């Protein structure tokens, strides 16, 4: 089972604060330490701090401006990081990781994308991308879905609820007018579509939405 | 505080070759170095602990060596799934620190792009907008150019492009080009064309569709 | 089940407990002090054994106040436990020599 | 007596494996370690690994791809190195060496030349090299033998079963059409030949052959 569970995203207004959570499963030991790591887009891993939940003591990276405060609830095996009075310099993916007191991060959470902005949360519109009637095909056909006008990052795009993974690219989002847009592409044997169905699943965690779109031919 | 220098920051290798990432500590730290792999949009994954100790579930192509200040992560026979950023991390002195990471790149055979053009959706048109989407998929090298034409004349406004990082499944790259217009502007034209110029051919690869 | 052997056994048990608690508490005291090396539990246990036996190779040691206080408890526990074992041996030898002289 | 005995050569097909041996004599101690060292032609010495025969534990160079597996038979004082699934990058001389547990290699074996190739073992043809009838001589005469068309390396060339050592050169082999060729040259006082005989001895270990050729004048 997934050992460390974090929310996908948090939108924070400049100056406001947010409490990130990390719920742990699996083996739990009194020697366990929970660490937090910051990763700015296109940058490296930056250690933020650690907490020993069985004792509640926390230590922090001294080299950076202290924006975090670490706590833990032993009754729900959940560690929290309060990030306080954020600027855009605080927009990043924040990972939690578990260390068994022997120095290495055996397991990591999936990370919470924190966006610091005054703009408004917007769920995506999801449109199909099927070939026009004059396109010719070979052994394969390429289909897609267009995920347009959402904020903030991220979206997770899967194909056929995750069962279709070979032949998938999802392009980085582009940002315009405080809205993101991307597309995802999937390639299947041309003989198999539309006889075997093909659906894209678009999860937007900041809006808590998950929408499906079947790709049907223009017929 | 211990500085971990990872250099070079990018390593390019041909498929099936052995590759070695370097990690140098600003002071002697025994074998207290651990190595992690992070693929695009993924979480870091522990690969090697205490400089050389295997992790269960990690392919045996991964090994580590060194001690003191100099450490090496090695992959025997790189394959596409190994495309990722690689980080070292020390646990010898407080606070734990990370190196700045090394990206692995694979030099594969040249591949022409597979081009697909997509008219706007009925659903988008009912909303007053129209995006025409062009995919240039699974090409190599990464350098490529896209050119839009509407009714045979070049178009430059309203085009947004996006490139993927190198593909962890076949070492290729891919790119999307999206031309967005009002449905008004979209319906006042007939022929839409996406044209891809890539090193694999002197002639562009062309894909068009007519709104008719 | 004479007293000195009982106290030796108790001392051994308590010393093991002190090594384990000292390890855990040294890591807790030393993390957060830049440059500290006594910060993971396996080598902290090795250090606690080093400290209790006085065989202090110098590969590991606390740099903080509370880590050093922990160290002092480990030192005193080890030194007195080993002294108590010596005292128990002395008592056993003394009793056996008194019997050997027929006193 | 020779302290460590290794075969001269081993031919291995690409992908196959080979077990090298090192039979030890002389003083034998429980603290003895047997080491293996790889030397590629024209390159340095590379430590492969070690084994303590009295306990059977082996350690390996962590910096290189592990291709060796070390064992030892205490009943025959012989250490073995299994090299597995070889490529041409594994062609090299492999030495064994004995260390008395005090850090230095007191004695070395003669080394096994391992060649990784699909080509066929071929023993050499050995031809004499005596001067033509118009060559003039001074205080010395130069003779030779031509060792042609063998595979793989090495050959060992001696003169008069080793008794003739002053005045000998043996040239490096040249490789052509999957066959090696070299010559060996020997110089003796002109007054002494042919009255005192001169014979070359050519050992090819990979073929387990040893052939003699007397150098007689063209008379
Ligand atoms: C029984 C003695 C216990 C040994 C612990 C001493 C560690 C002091 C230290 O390693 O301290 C380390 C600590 C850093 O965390 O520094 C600090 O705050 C230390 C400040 C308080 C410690 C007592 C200071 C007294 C020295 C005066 C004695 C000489 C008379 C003049
Ligand atoms: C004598 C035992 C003291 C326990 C040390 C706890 C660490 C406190 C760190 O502020
Ligand atoms: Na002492």
């Amino acid at each position: 089972q997934v050992q460390l569970q974090q929310p996908g995203a948090e939108l924070v207004k400049p100056g406001a604060s947010v409490k990130l959570s990390c719920k742990a499963s699996g083996y739990t030991f009194t020697s366990d330490w929970i660490h937090w790591v910051k990763q700015r887009p296109g940058h490296g891993l930056e250690w933020i701090g650690e907490i020993i939940p069985s004792y509640g003591r926390a230590n922090y990276n001294e080299k950076i401006q202290k924006k975090a405060t670490l706590t833990a609830d032993k009754s729900s095996s959940t560690a929290f990081m309060q990030l306080s009075s954020l600027t855009s310099e605080d927009s990043a993916v924040y990972y939690c990781a578990r260390e068994r007191g022997d120095g290495y991060f055996a397991v990591w959470g999936a990370g919470t994308t924190v966006t610091v902005s005054s703009a408004k949360t917007t769920p995506p519109s999801v449109y199909p991308l099927a070939p026009g009637s004059a396109a010719q095909t070979n052994s394969m056909v390429t289909l897609g879905c267009l995920v347009k006008g959402y904020f903030p990052e991220p979206v997770t795009v899967t194909w056929n609820s995750g069962s279709l993974s070979s032949g998938v690219h999802t392009f980085p989002a582009v940002l315009q007018s405080d809205l993101y847009t991307l597309s995802s592409s999937v390639t299947v044997p041309s003989s198999s579509w539309p006889s075997e169905t093909v659906t894209c699943n678009v999860a937007h965690p900041a809006s808590s939405t998950k929408v499906d779109k079947k790709i049907v031919p223009r017929d | 505080d211990i500085l971990l220098t990872q250099s070079p920051a990018i390593l390019s290798v041909s498929p099936g070759e052995r590759v070695s990432f370097s990690c140098r500590a600003s002071q002697s730290i025994g074998t207290d170095i651990h190595w992690y792999q992070q693929r695009t949009n993924g979480s870091p994954r522990l690969l090697i602990k205490y400089a050389s100790e295997s992790i269960s579930g990690i392919p045996s192509r991964f090994s580590g060596s060194g001690s003191g200040t100099d450490f090496t992560l090695s992959i025997n026979s790189v394959e596409s799934e190994d495309i990722a950023n690689y980080y070292c991390q020390q646990s010898n002195r407080w606070p734990f620190t990370f190196g700045s990471g090394t990206k692995l790149e694979i030099k594969r055979a040249d591949a022409a792009p597979t081009v697909s053009i997509f008219p706007p959706s009925s659903e988008q048109l009912t909303s007053g907008g129209a995006s025409v989407v062009c995919f240039l998929n699974n090409f190599y090298p990464k350098d490529i150019n896209v050119k839009w034409k509407i009714d045979g004349s070049e178009r430059q406004n309203g085009v947004l492009n996006s490139w993927t990082d190198q593909d962890s499944k076949d070492s290729t790259y891919s790119m999307s080009s999206t031309l967005t217009l009002t449905k008004d502007e979209y319906e006042r034209h007939n022929s839409y064309t996406c044209e891809a110029t890539h090193k694999t051919s002197t002639s562009p690869i062309v894909k068009s569709f007519n709104r008719n | 089940s004479a007293l000195h052997w009982r106290a030796a056994g108790a001392a051994t048990v308590l010393l093991v407990i002190v090594l384990l608690a000292g390890s855990y508490l040294a890591v807790l005291a030393e993390r957060g002090a830049p440059g500290a090396q006594l910060i993971t539990y396996p080598r902290a246990l090795w250090w606690s054994v080093e400290t209790a036996t006085t065989v202090a190779y110098g590969d590991l040691y606390p740099v903080t106040l509370w880590g050093r206080c922990v160290a002092v408890v480990v030192m005193v526990a080890g030194i007195t436990s080993f002294g108590l074992v010596t005292a128990a041996l002395a008592t056993w030898f003394v009793g056996r020599e008194q019997e050997r002289r027929g006193h």
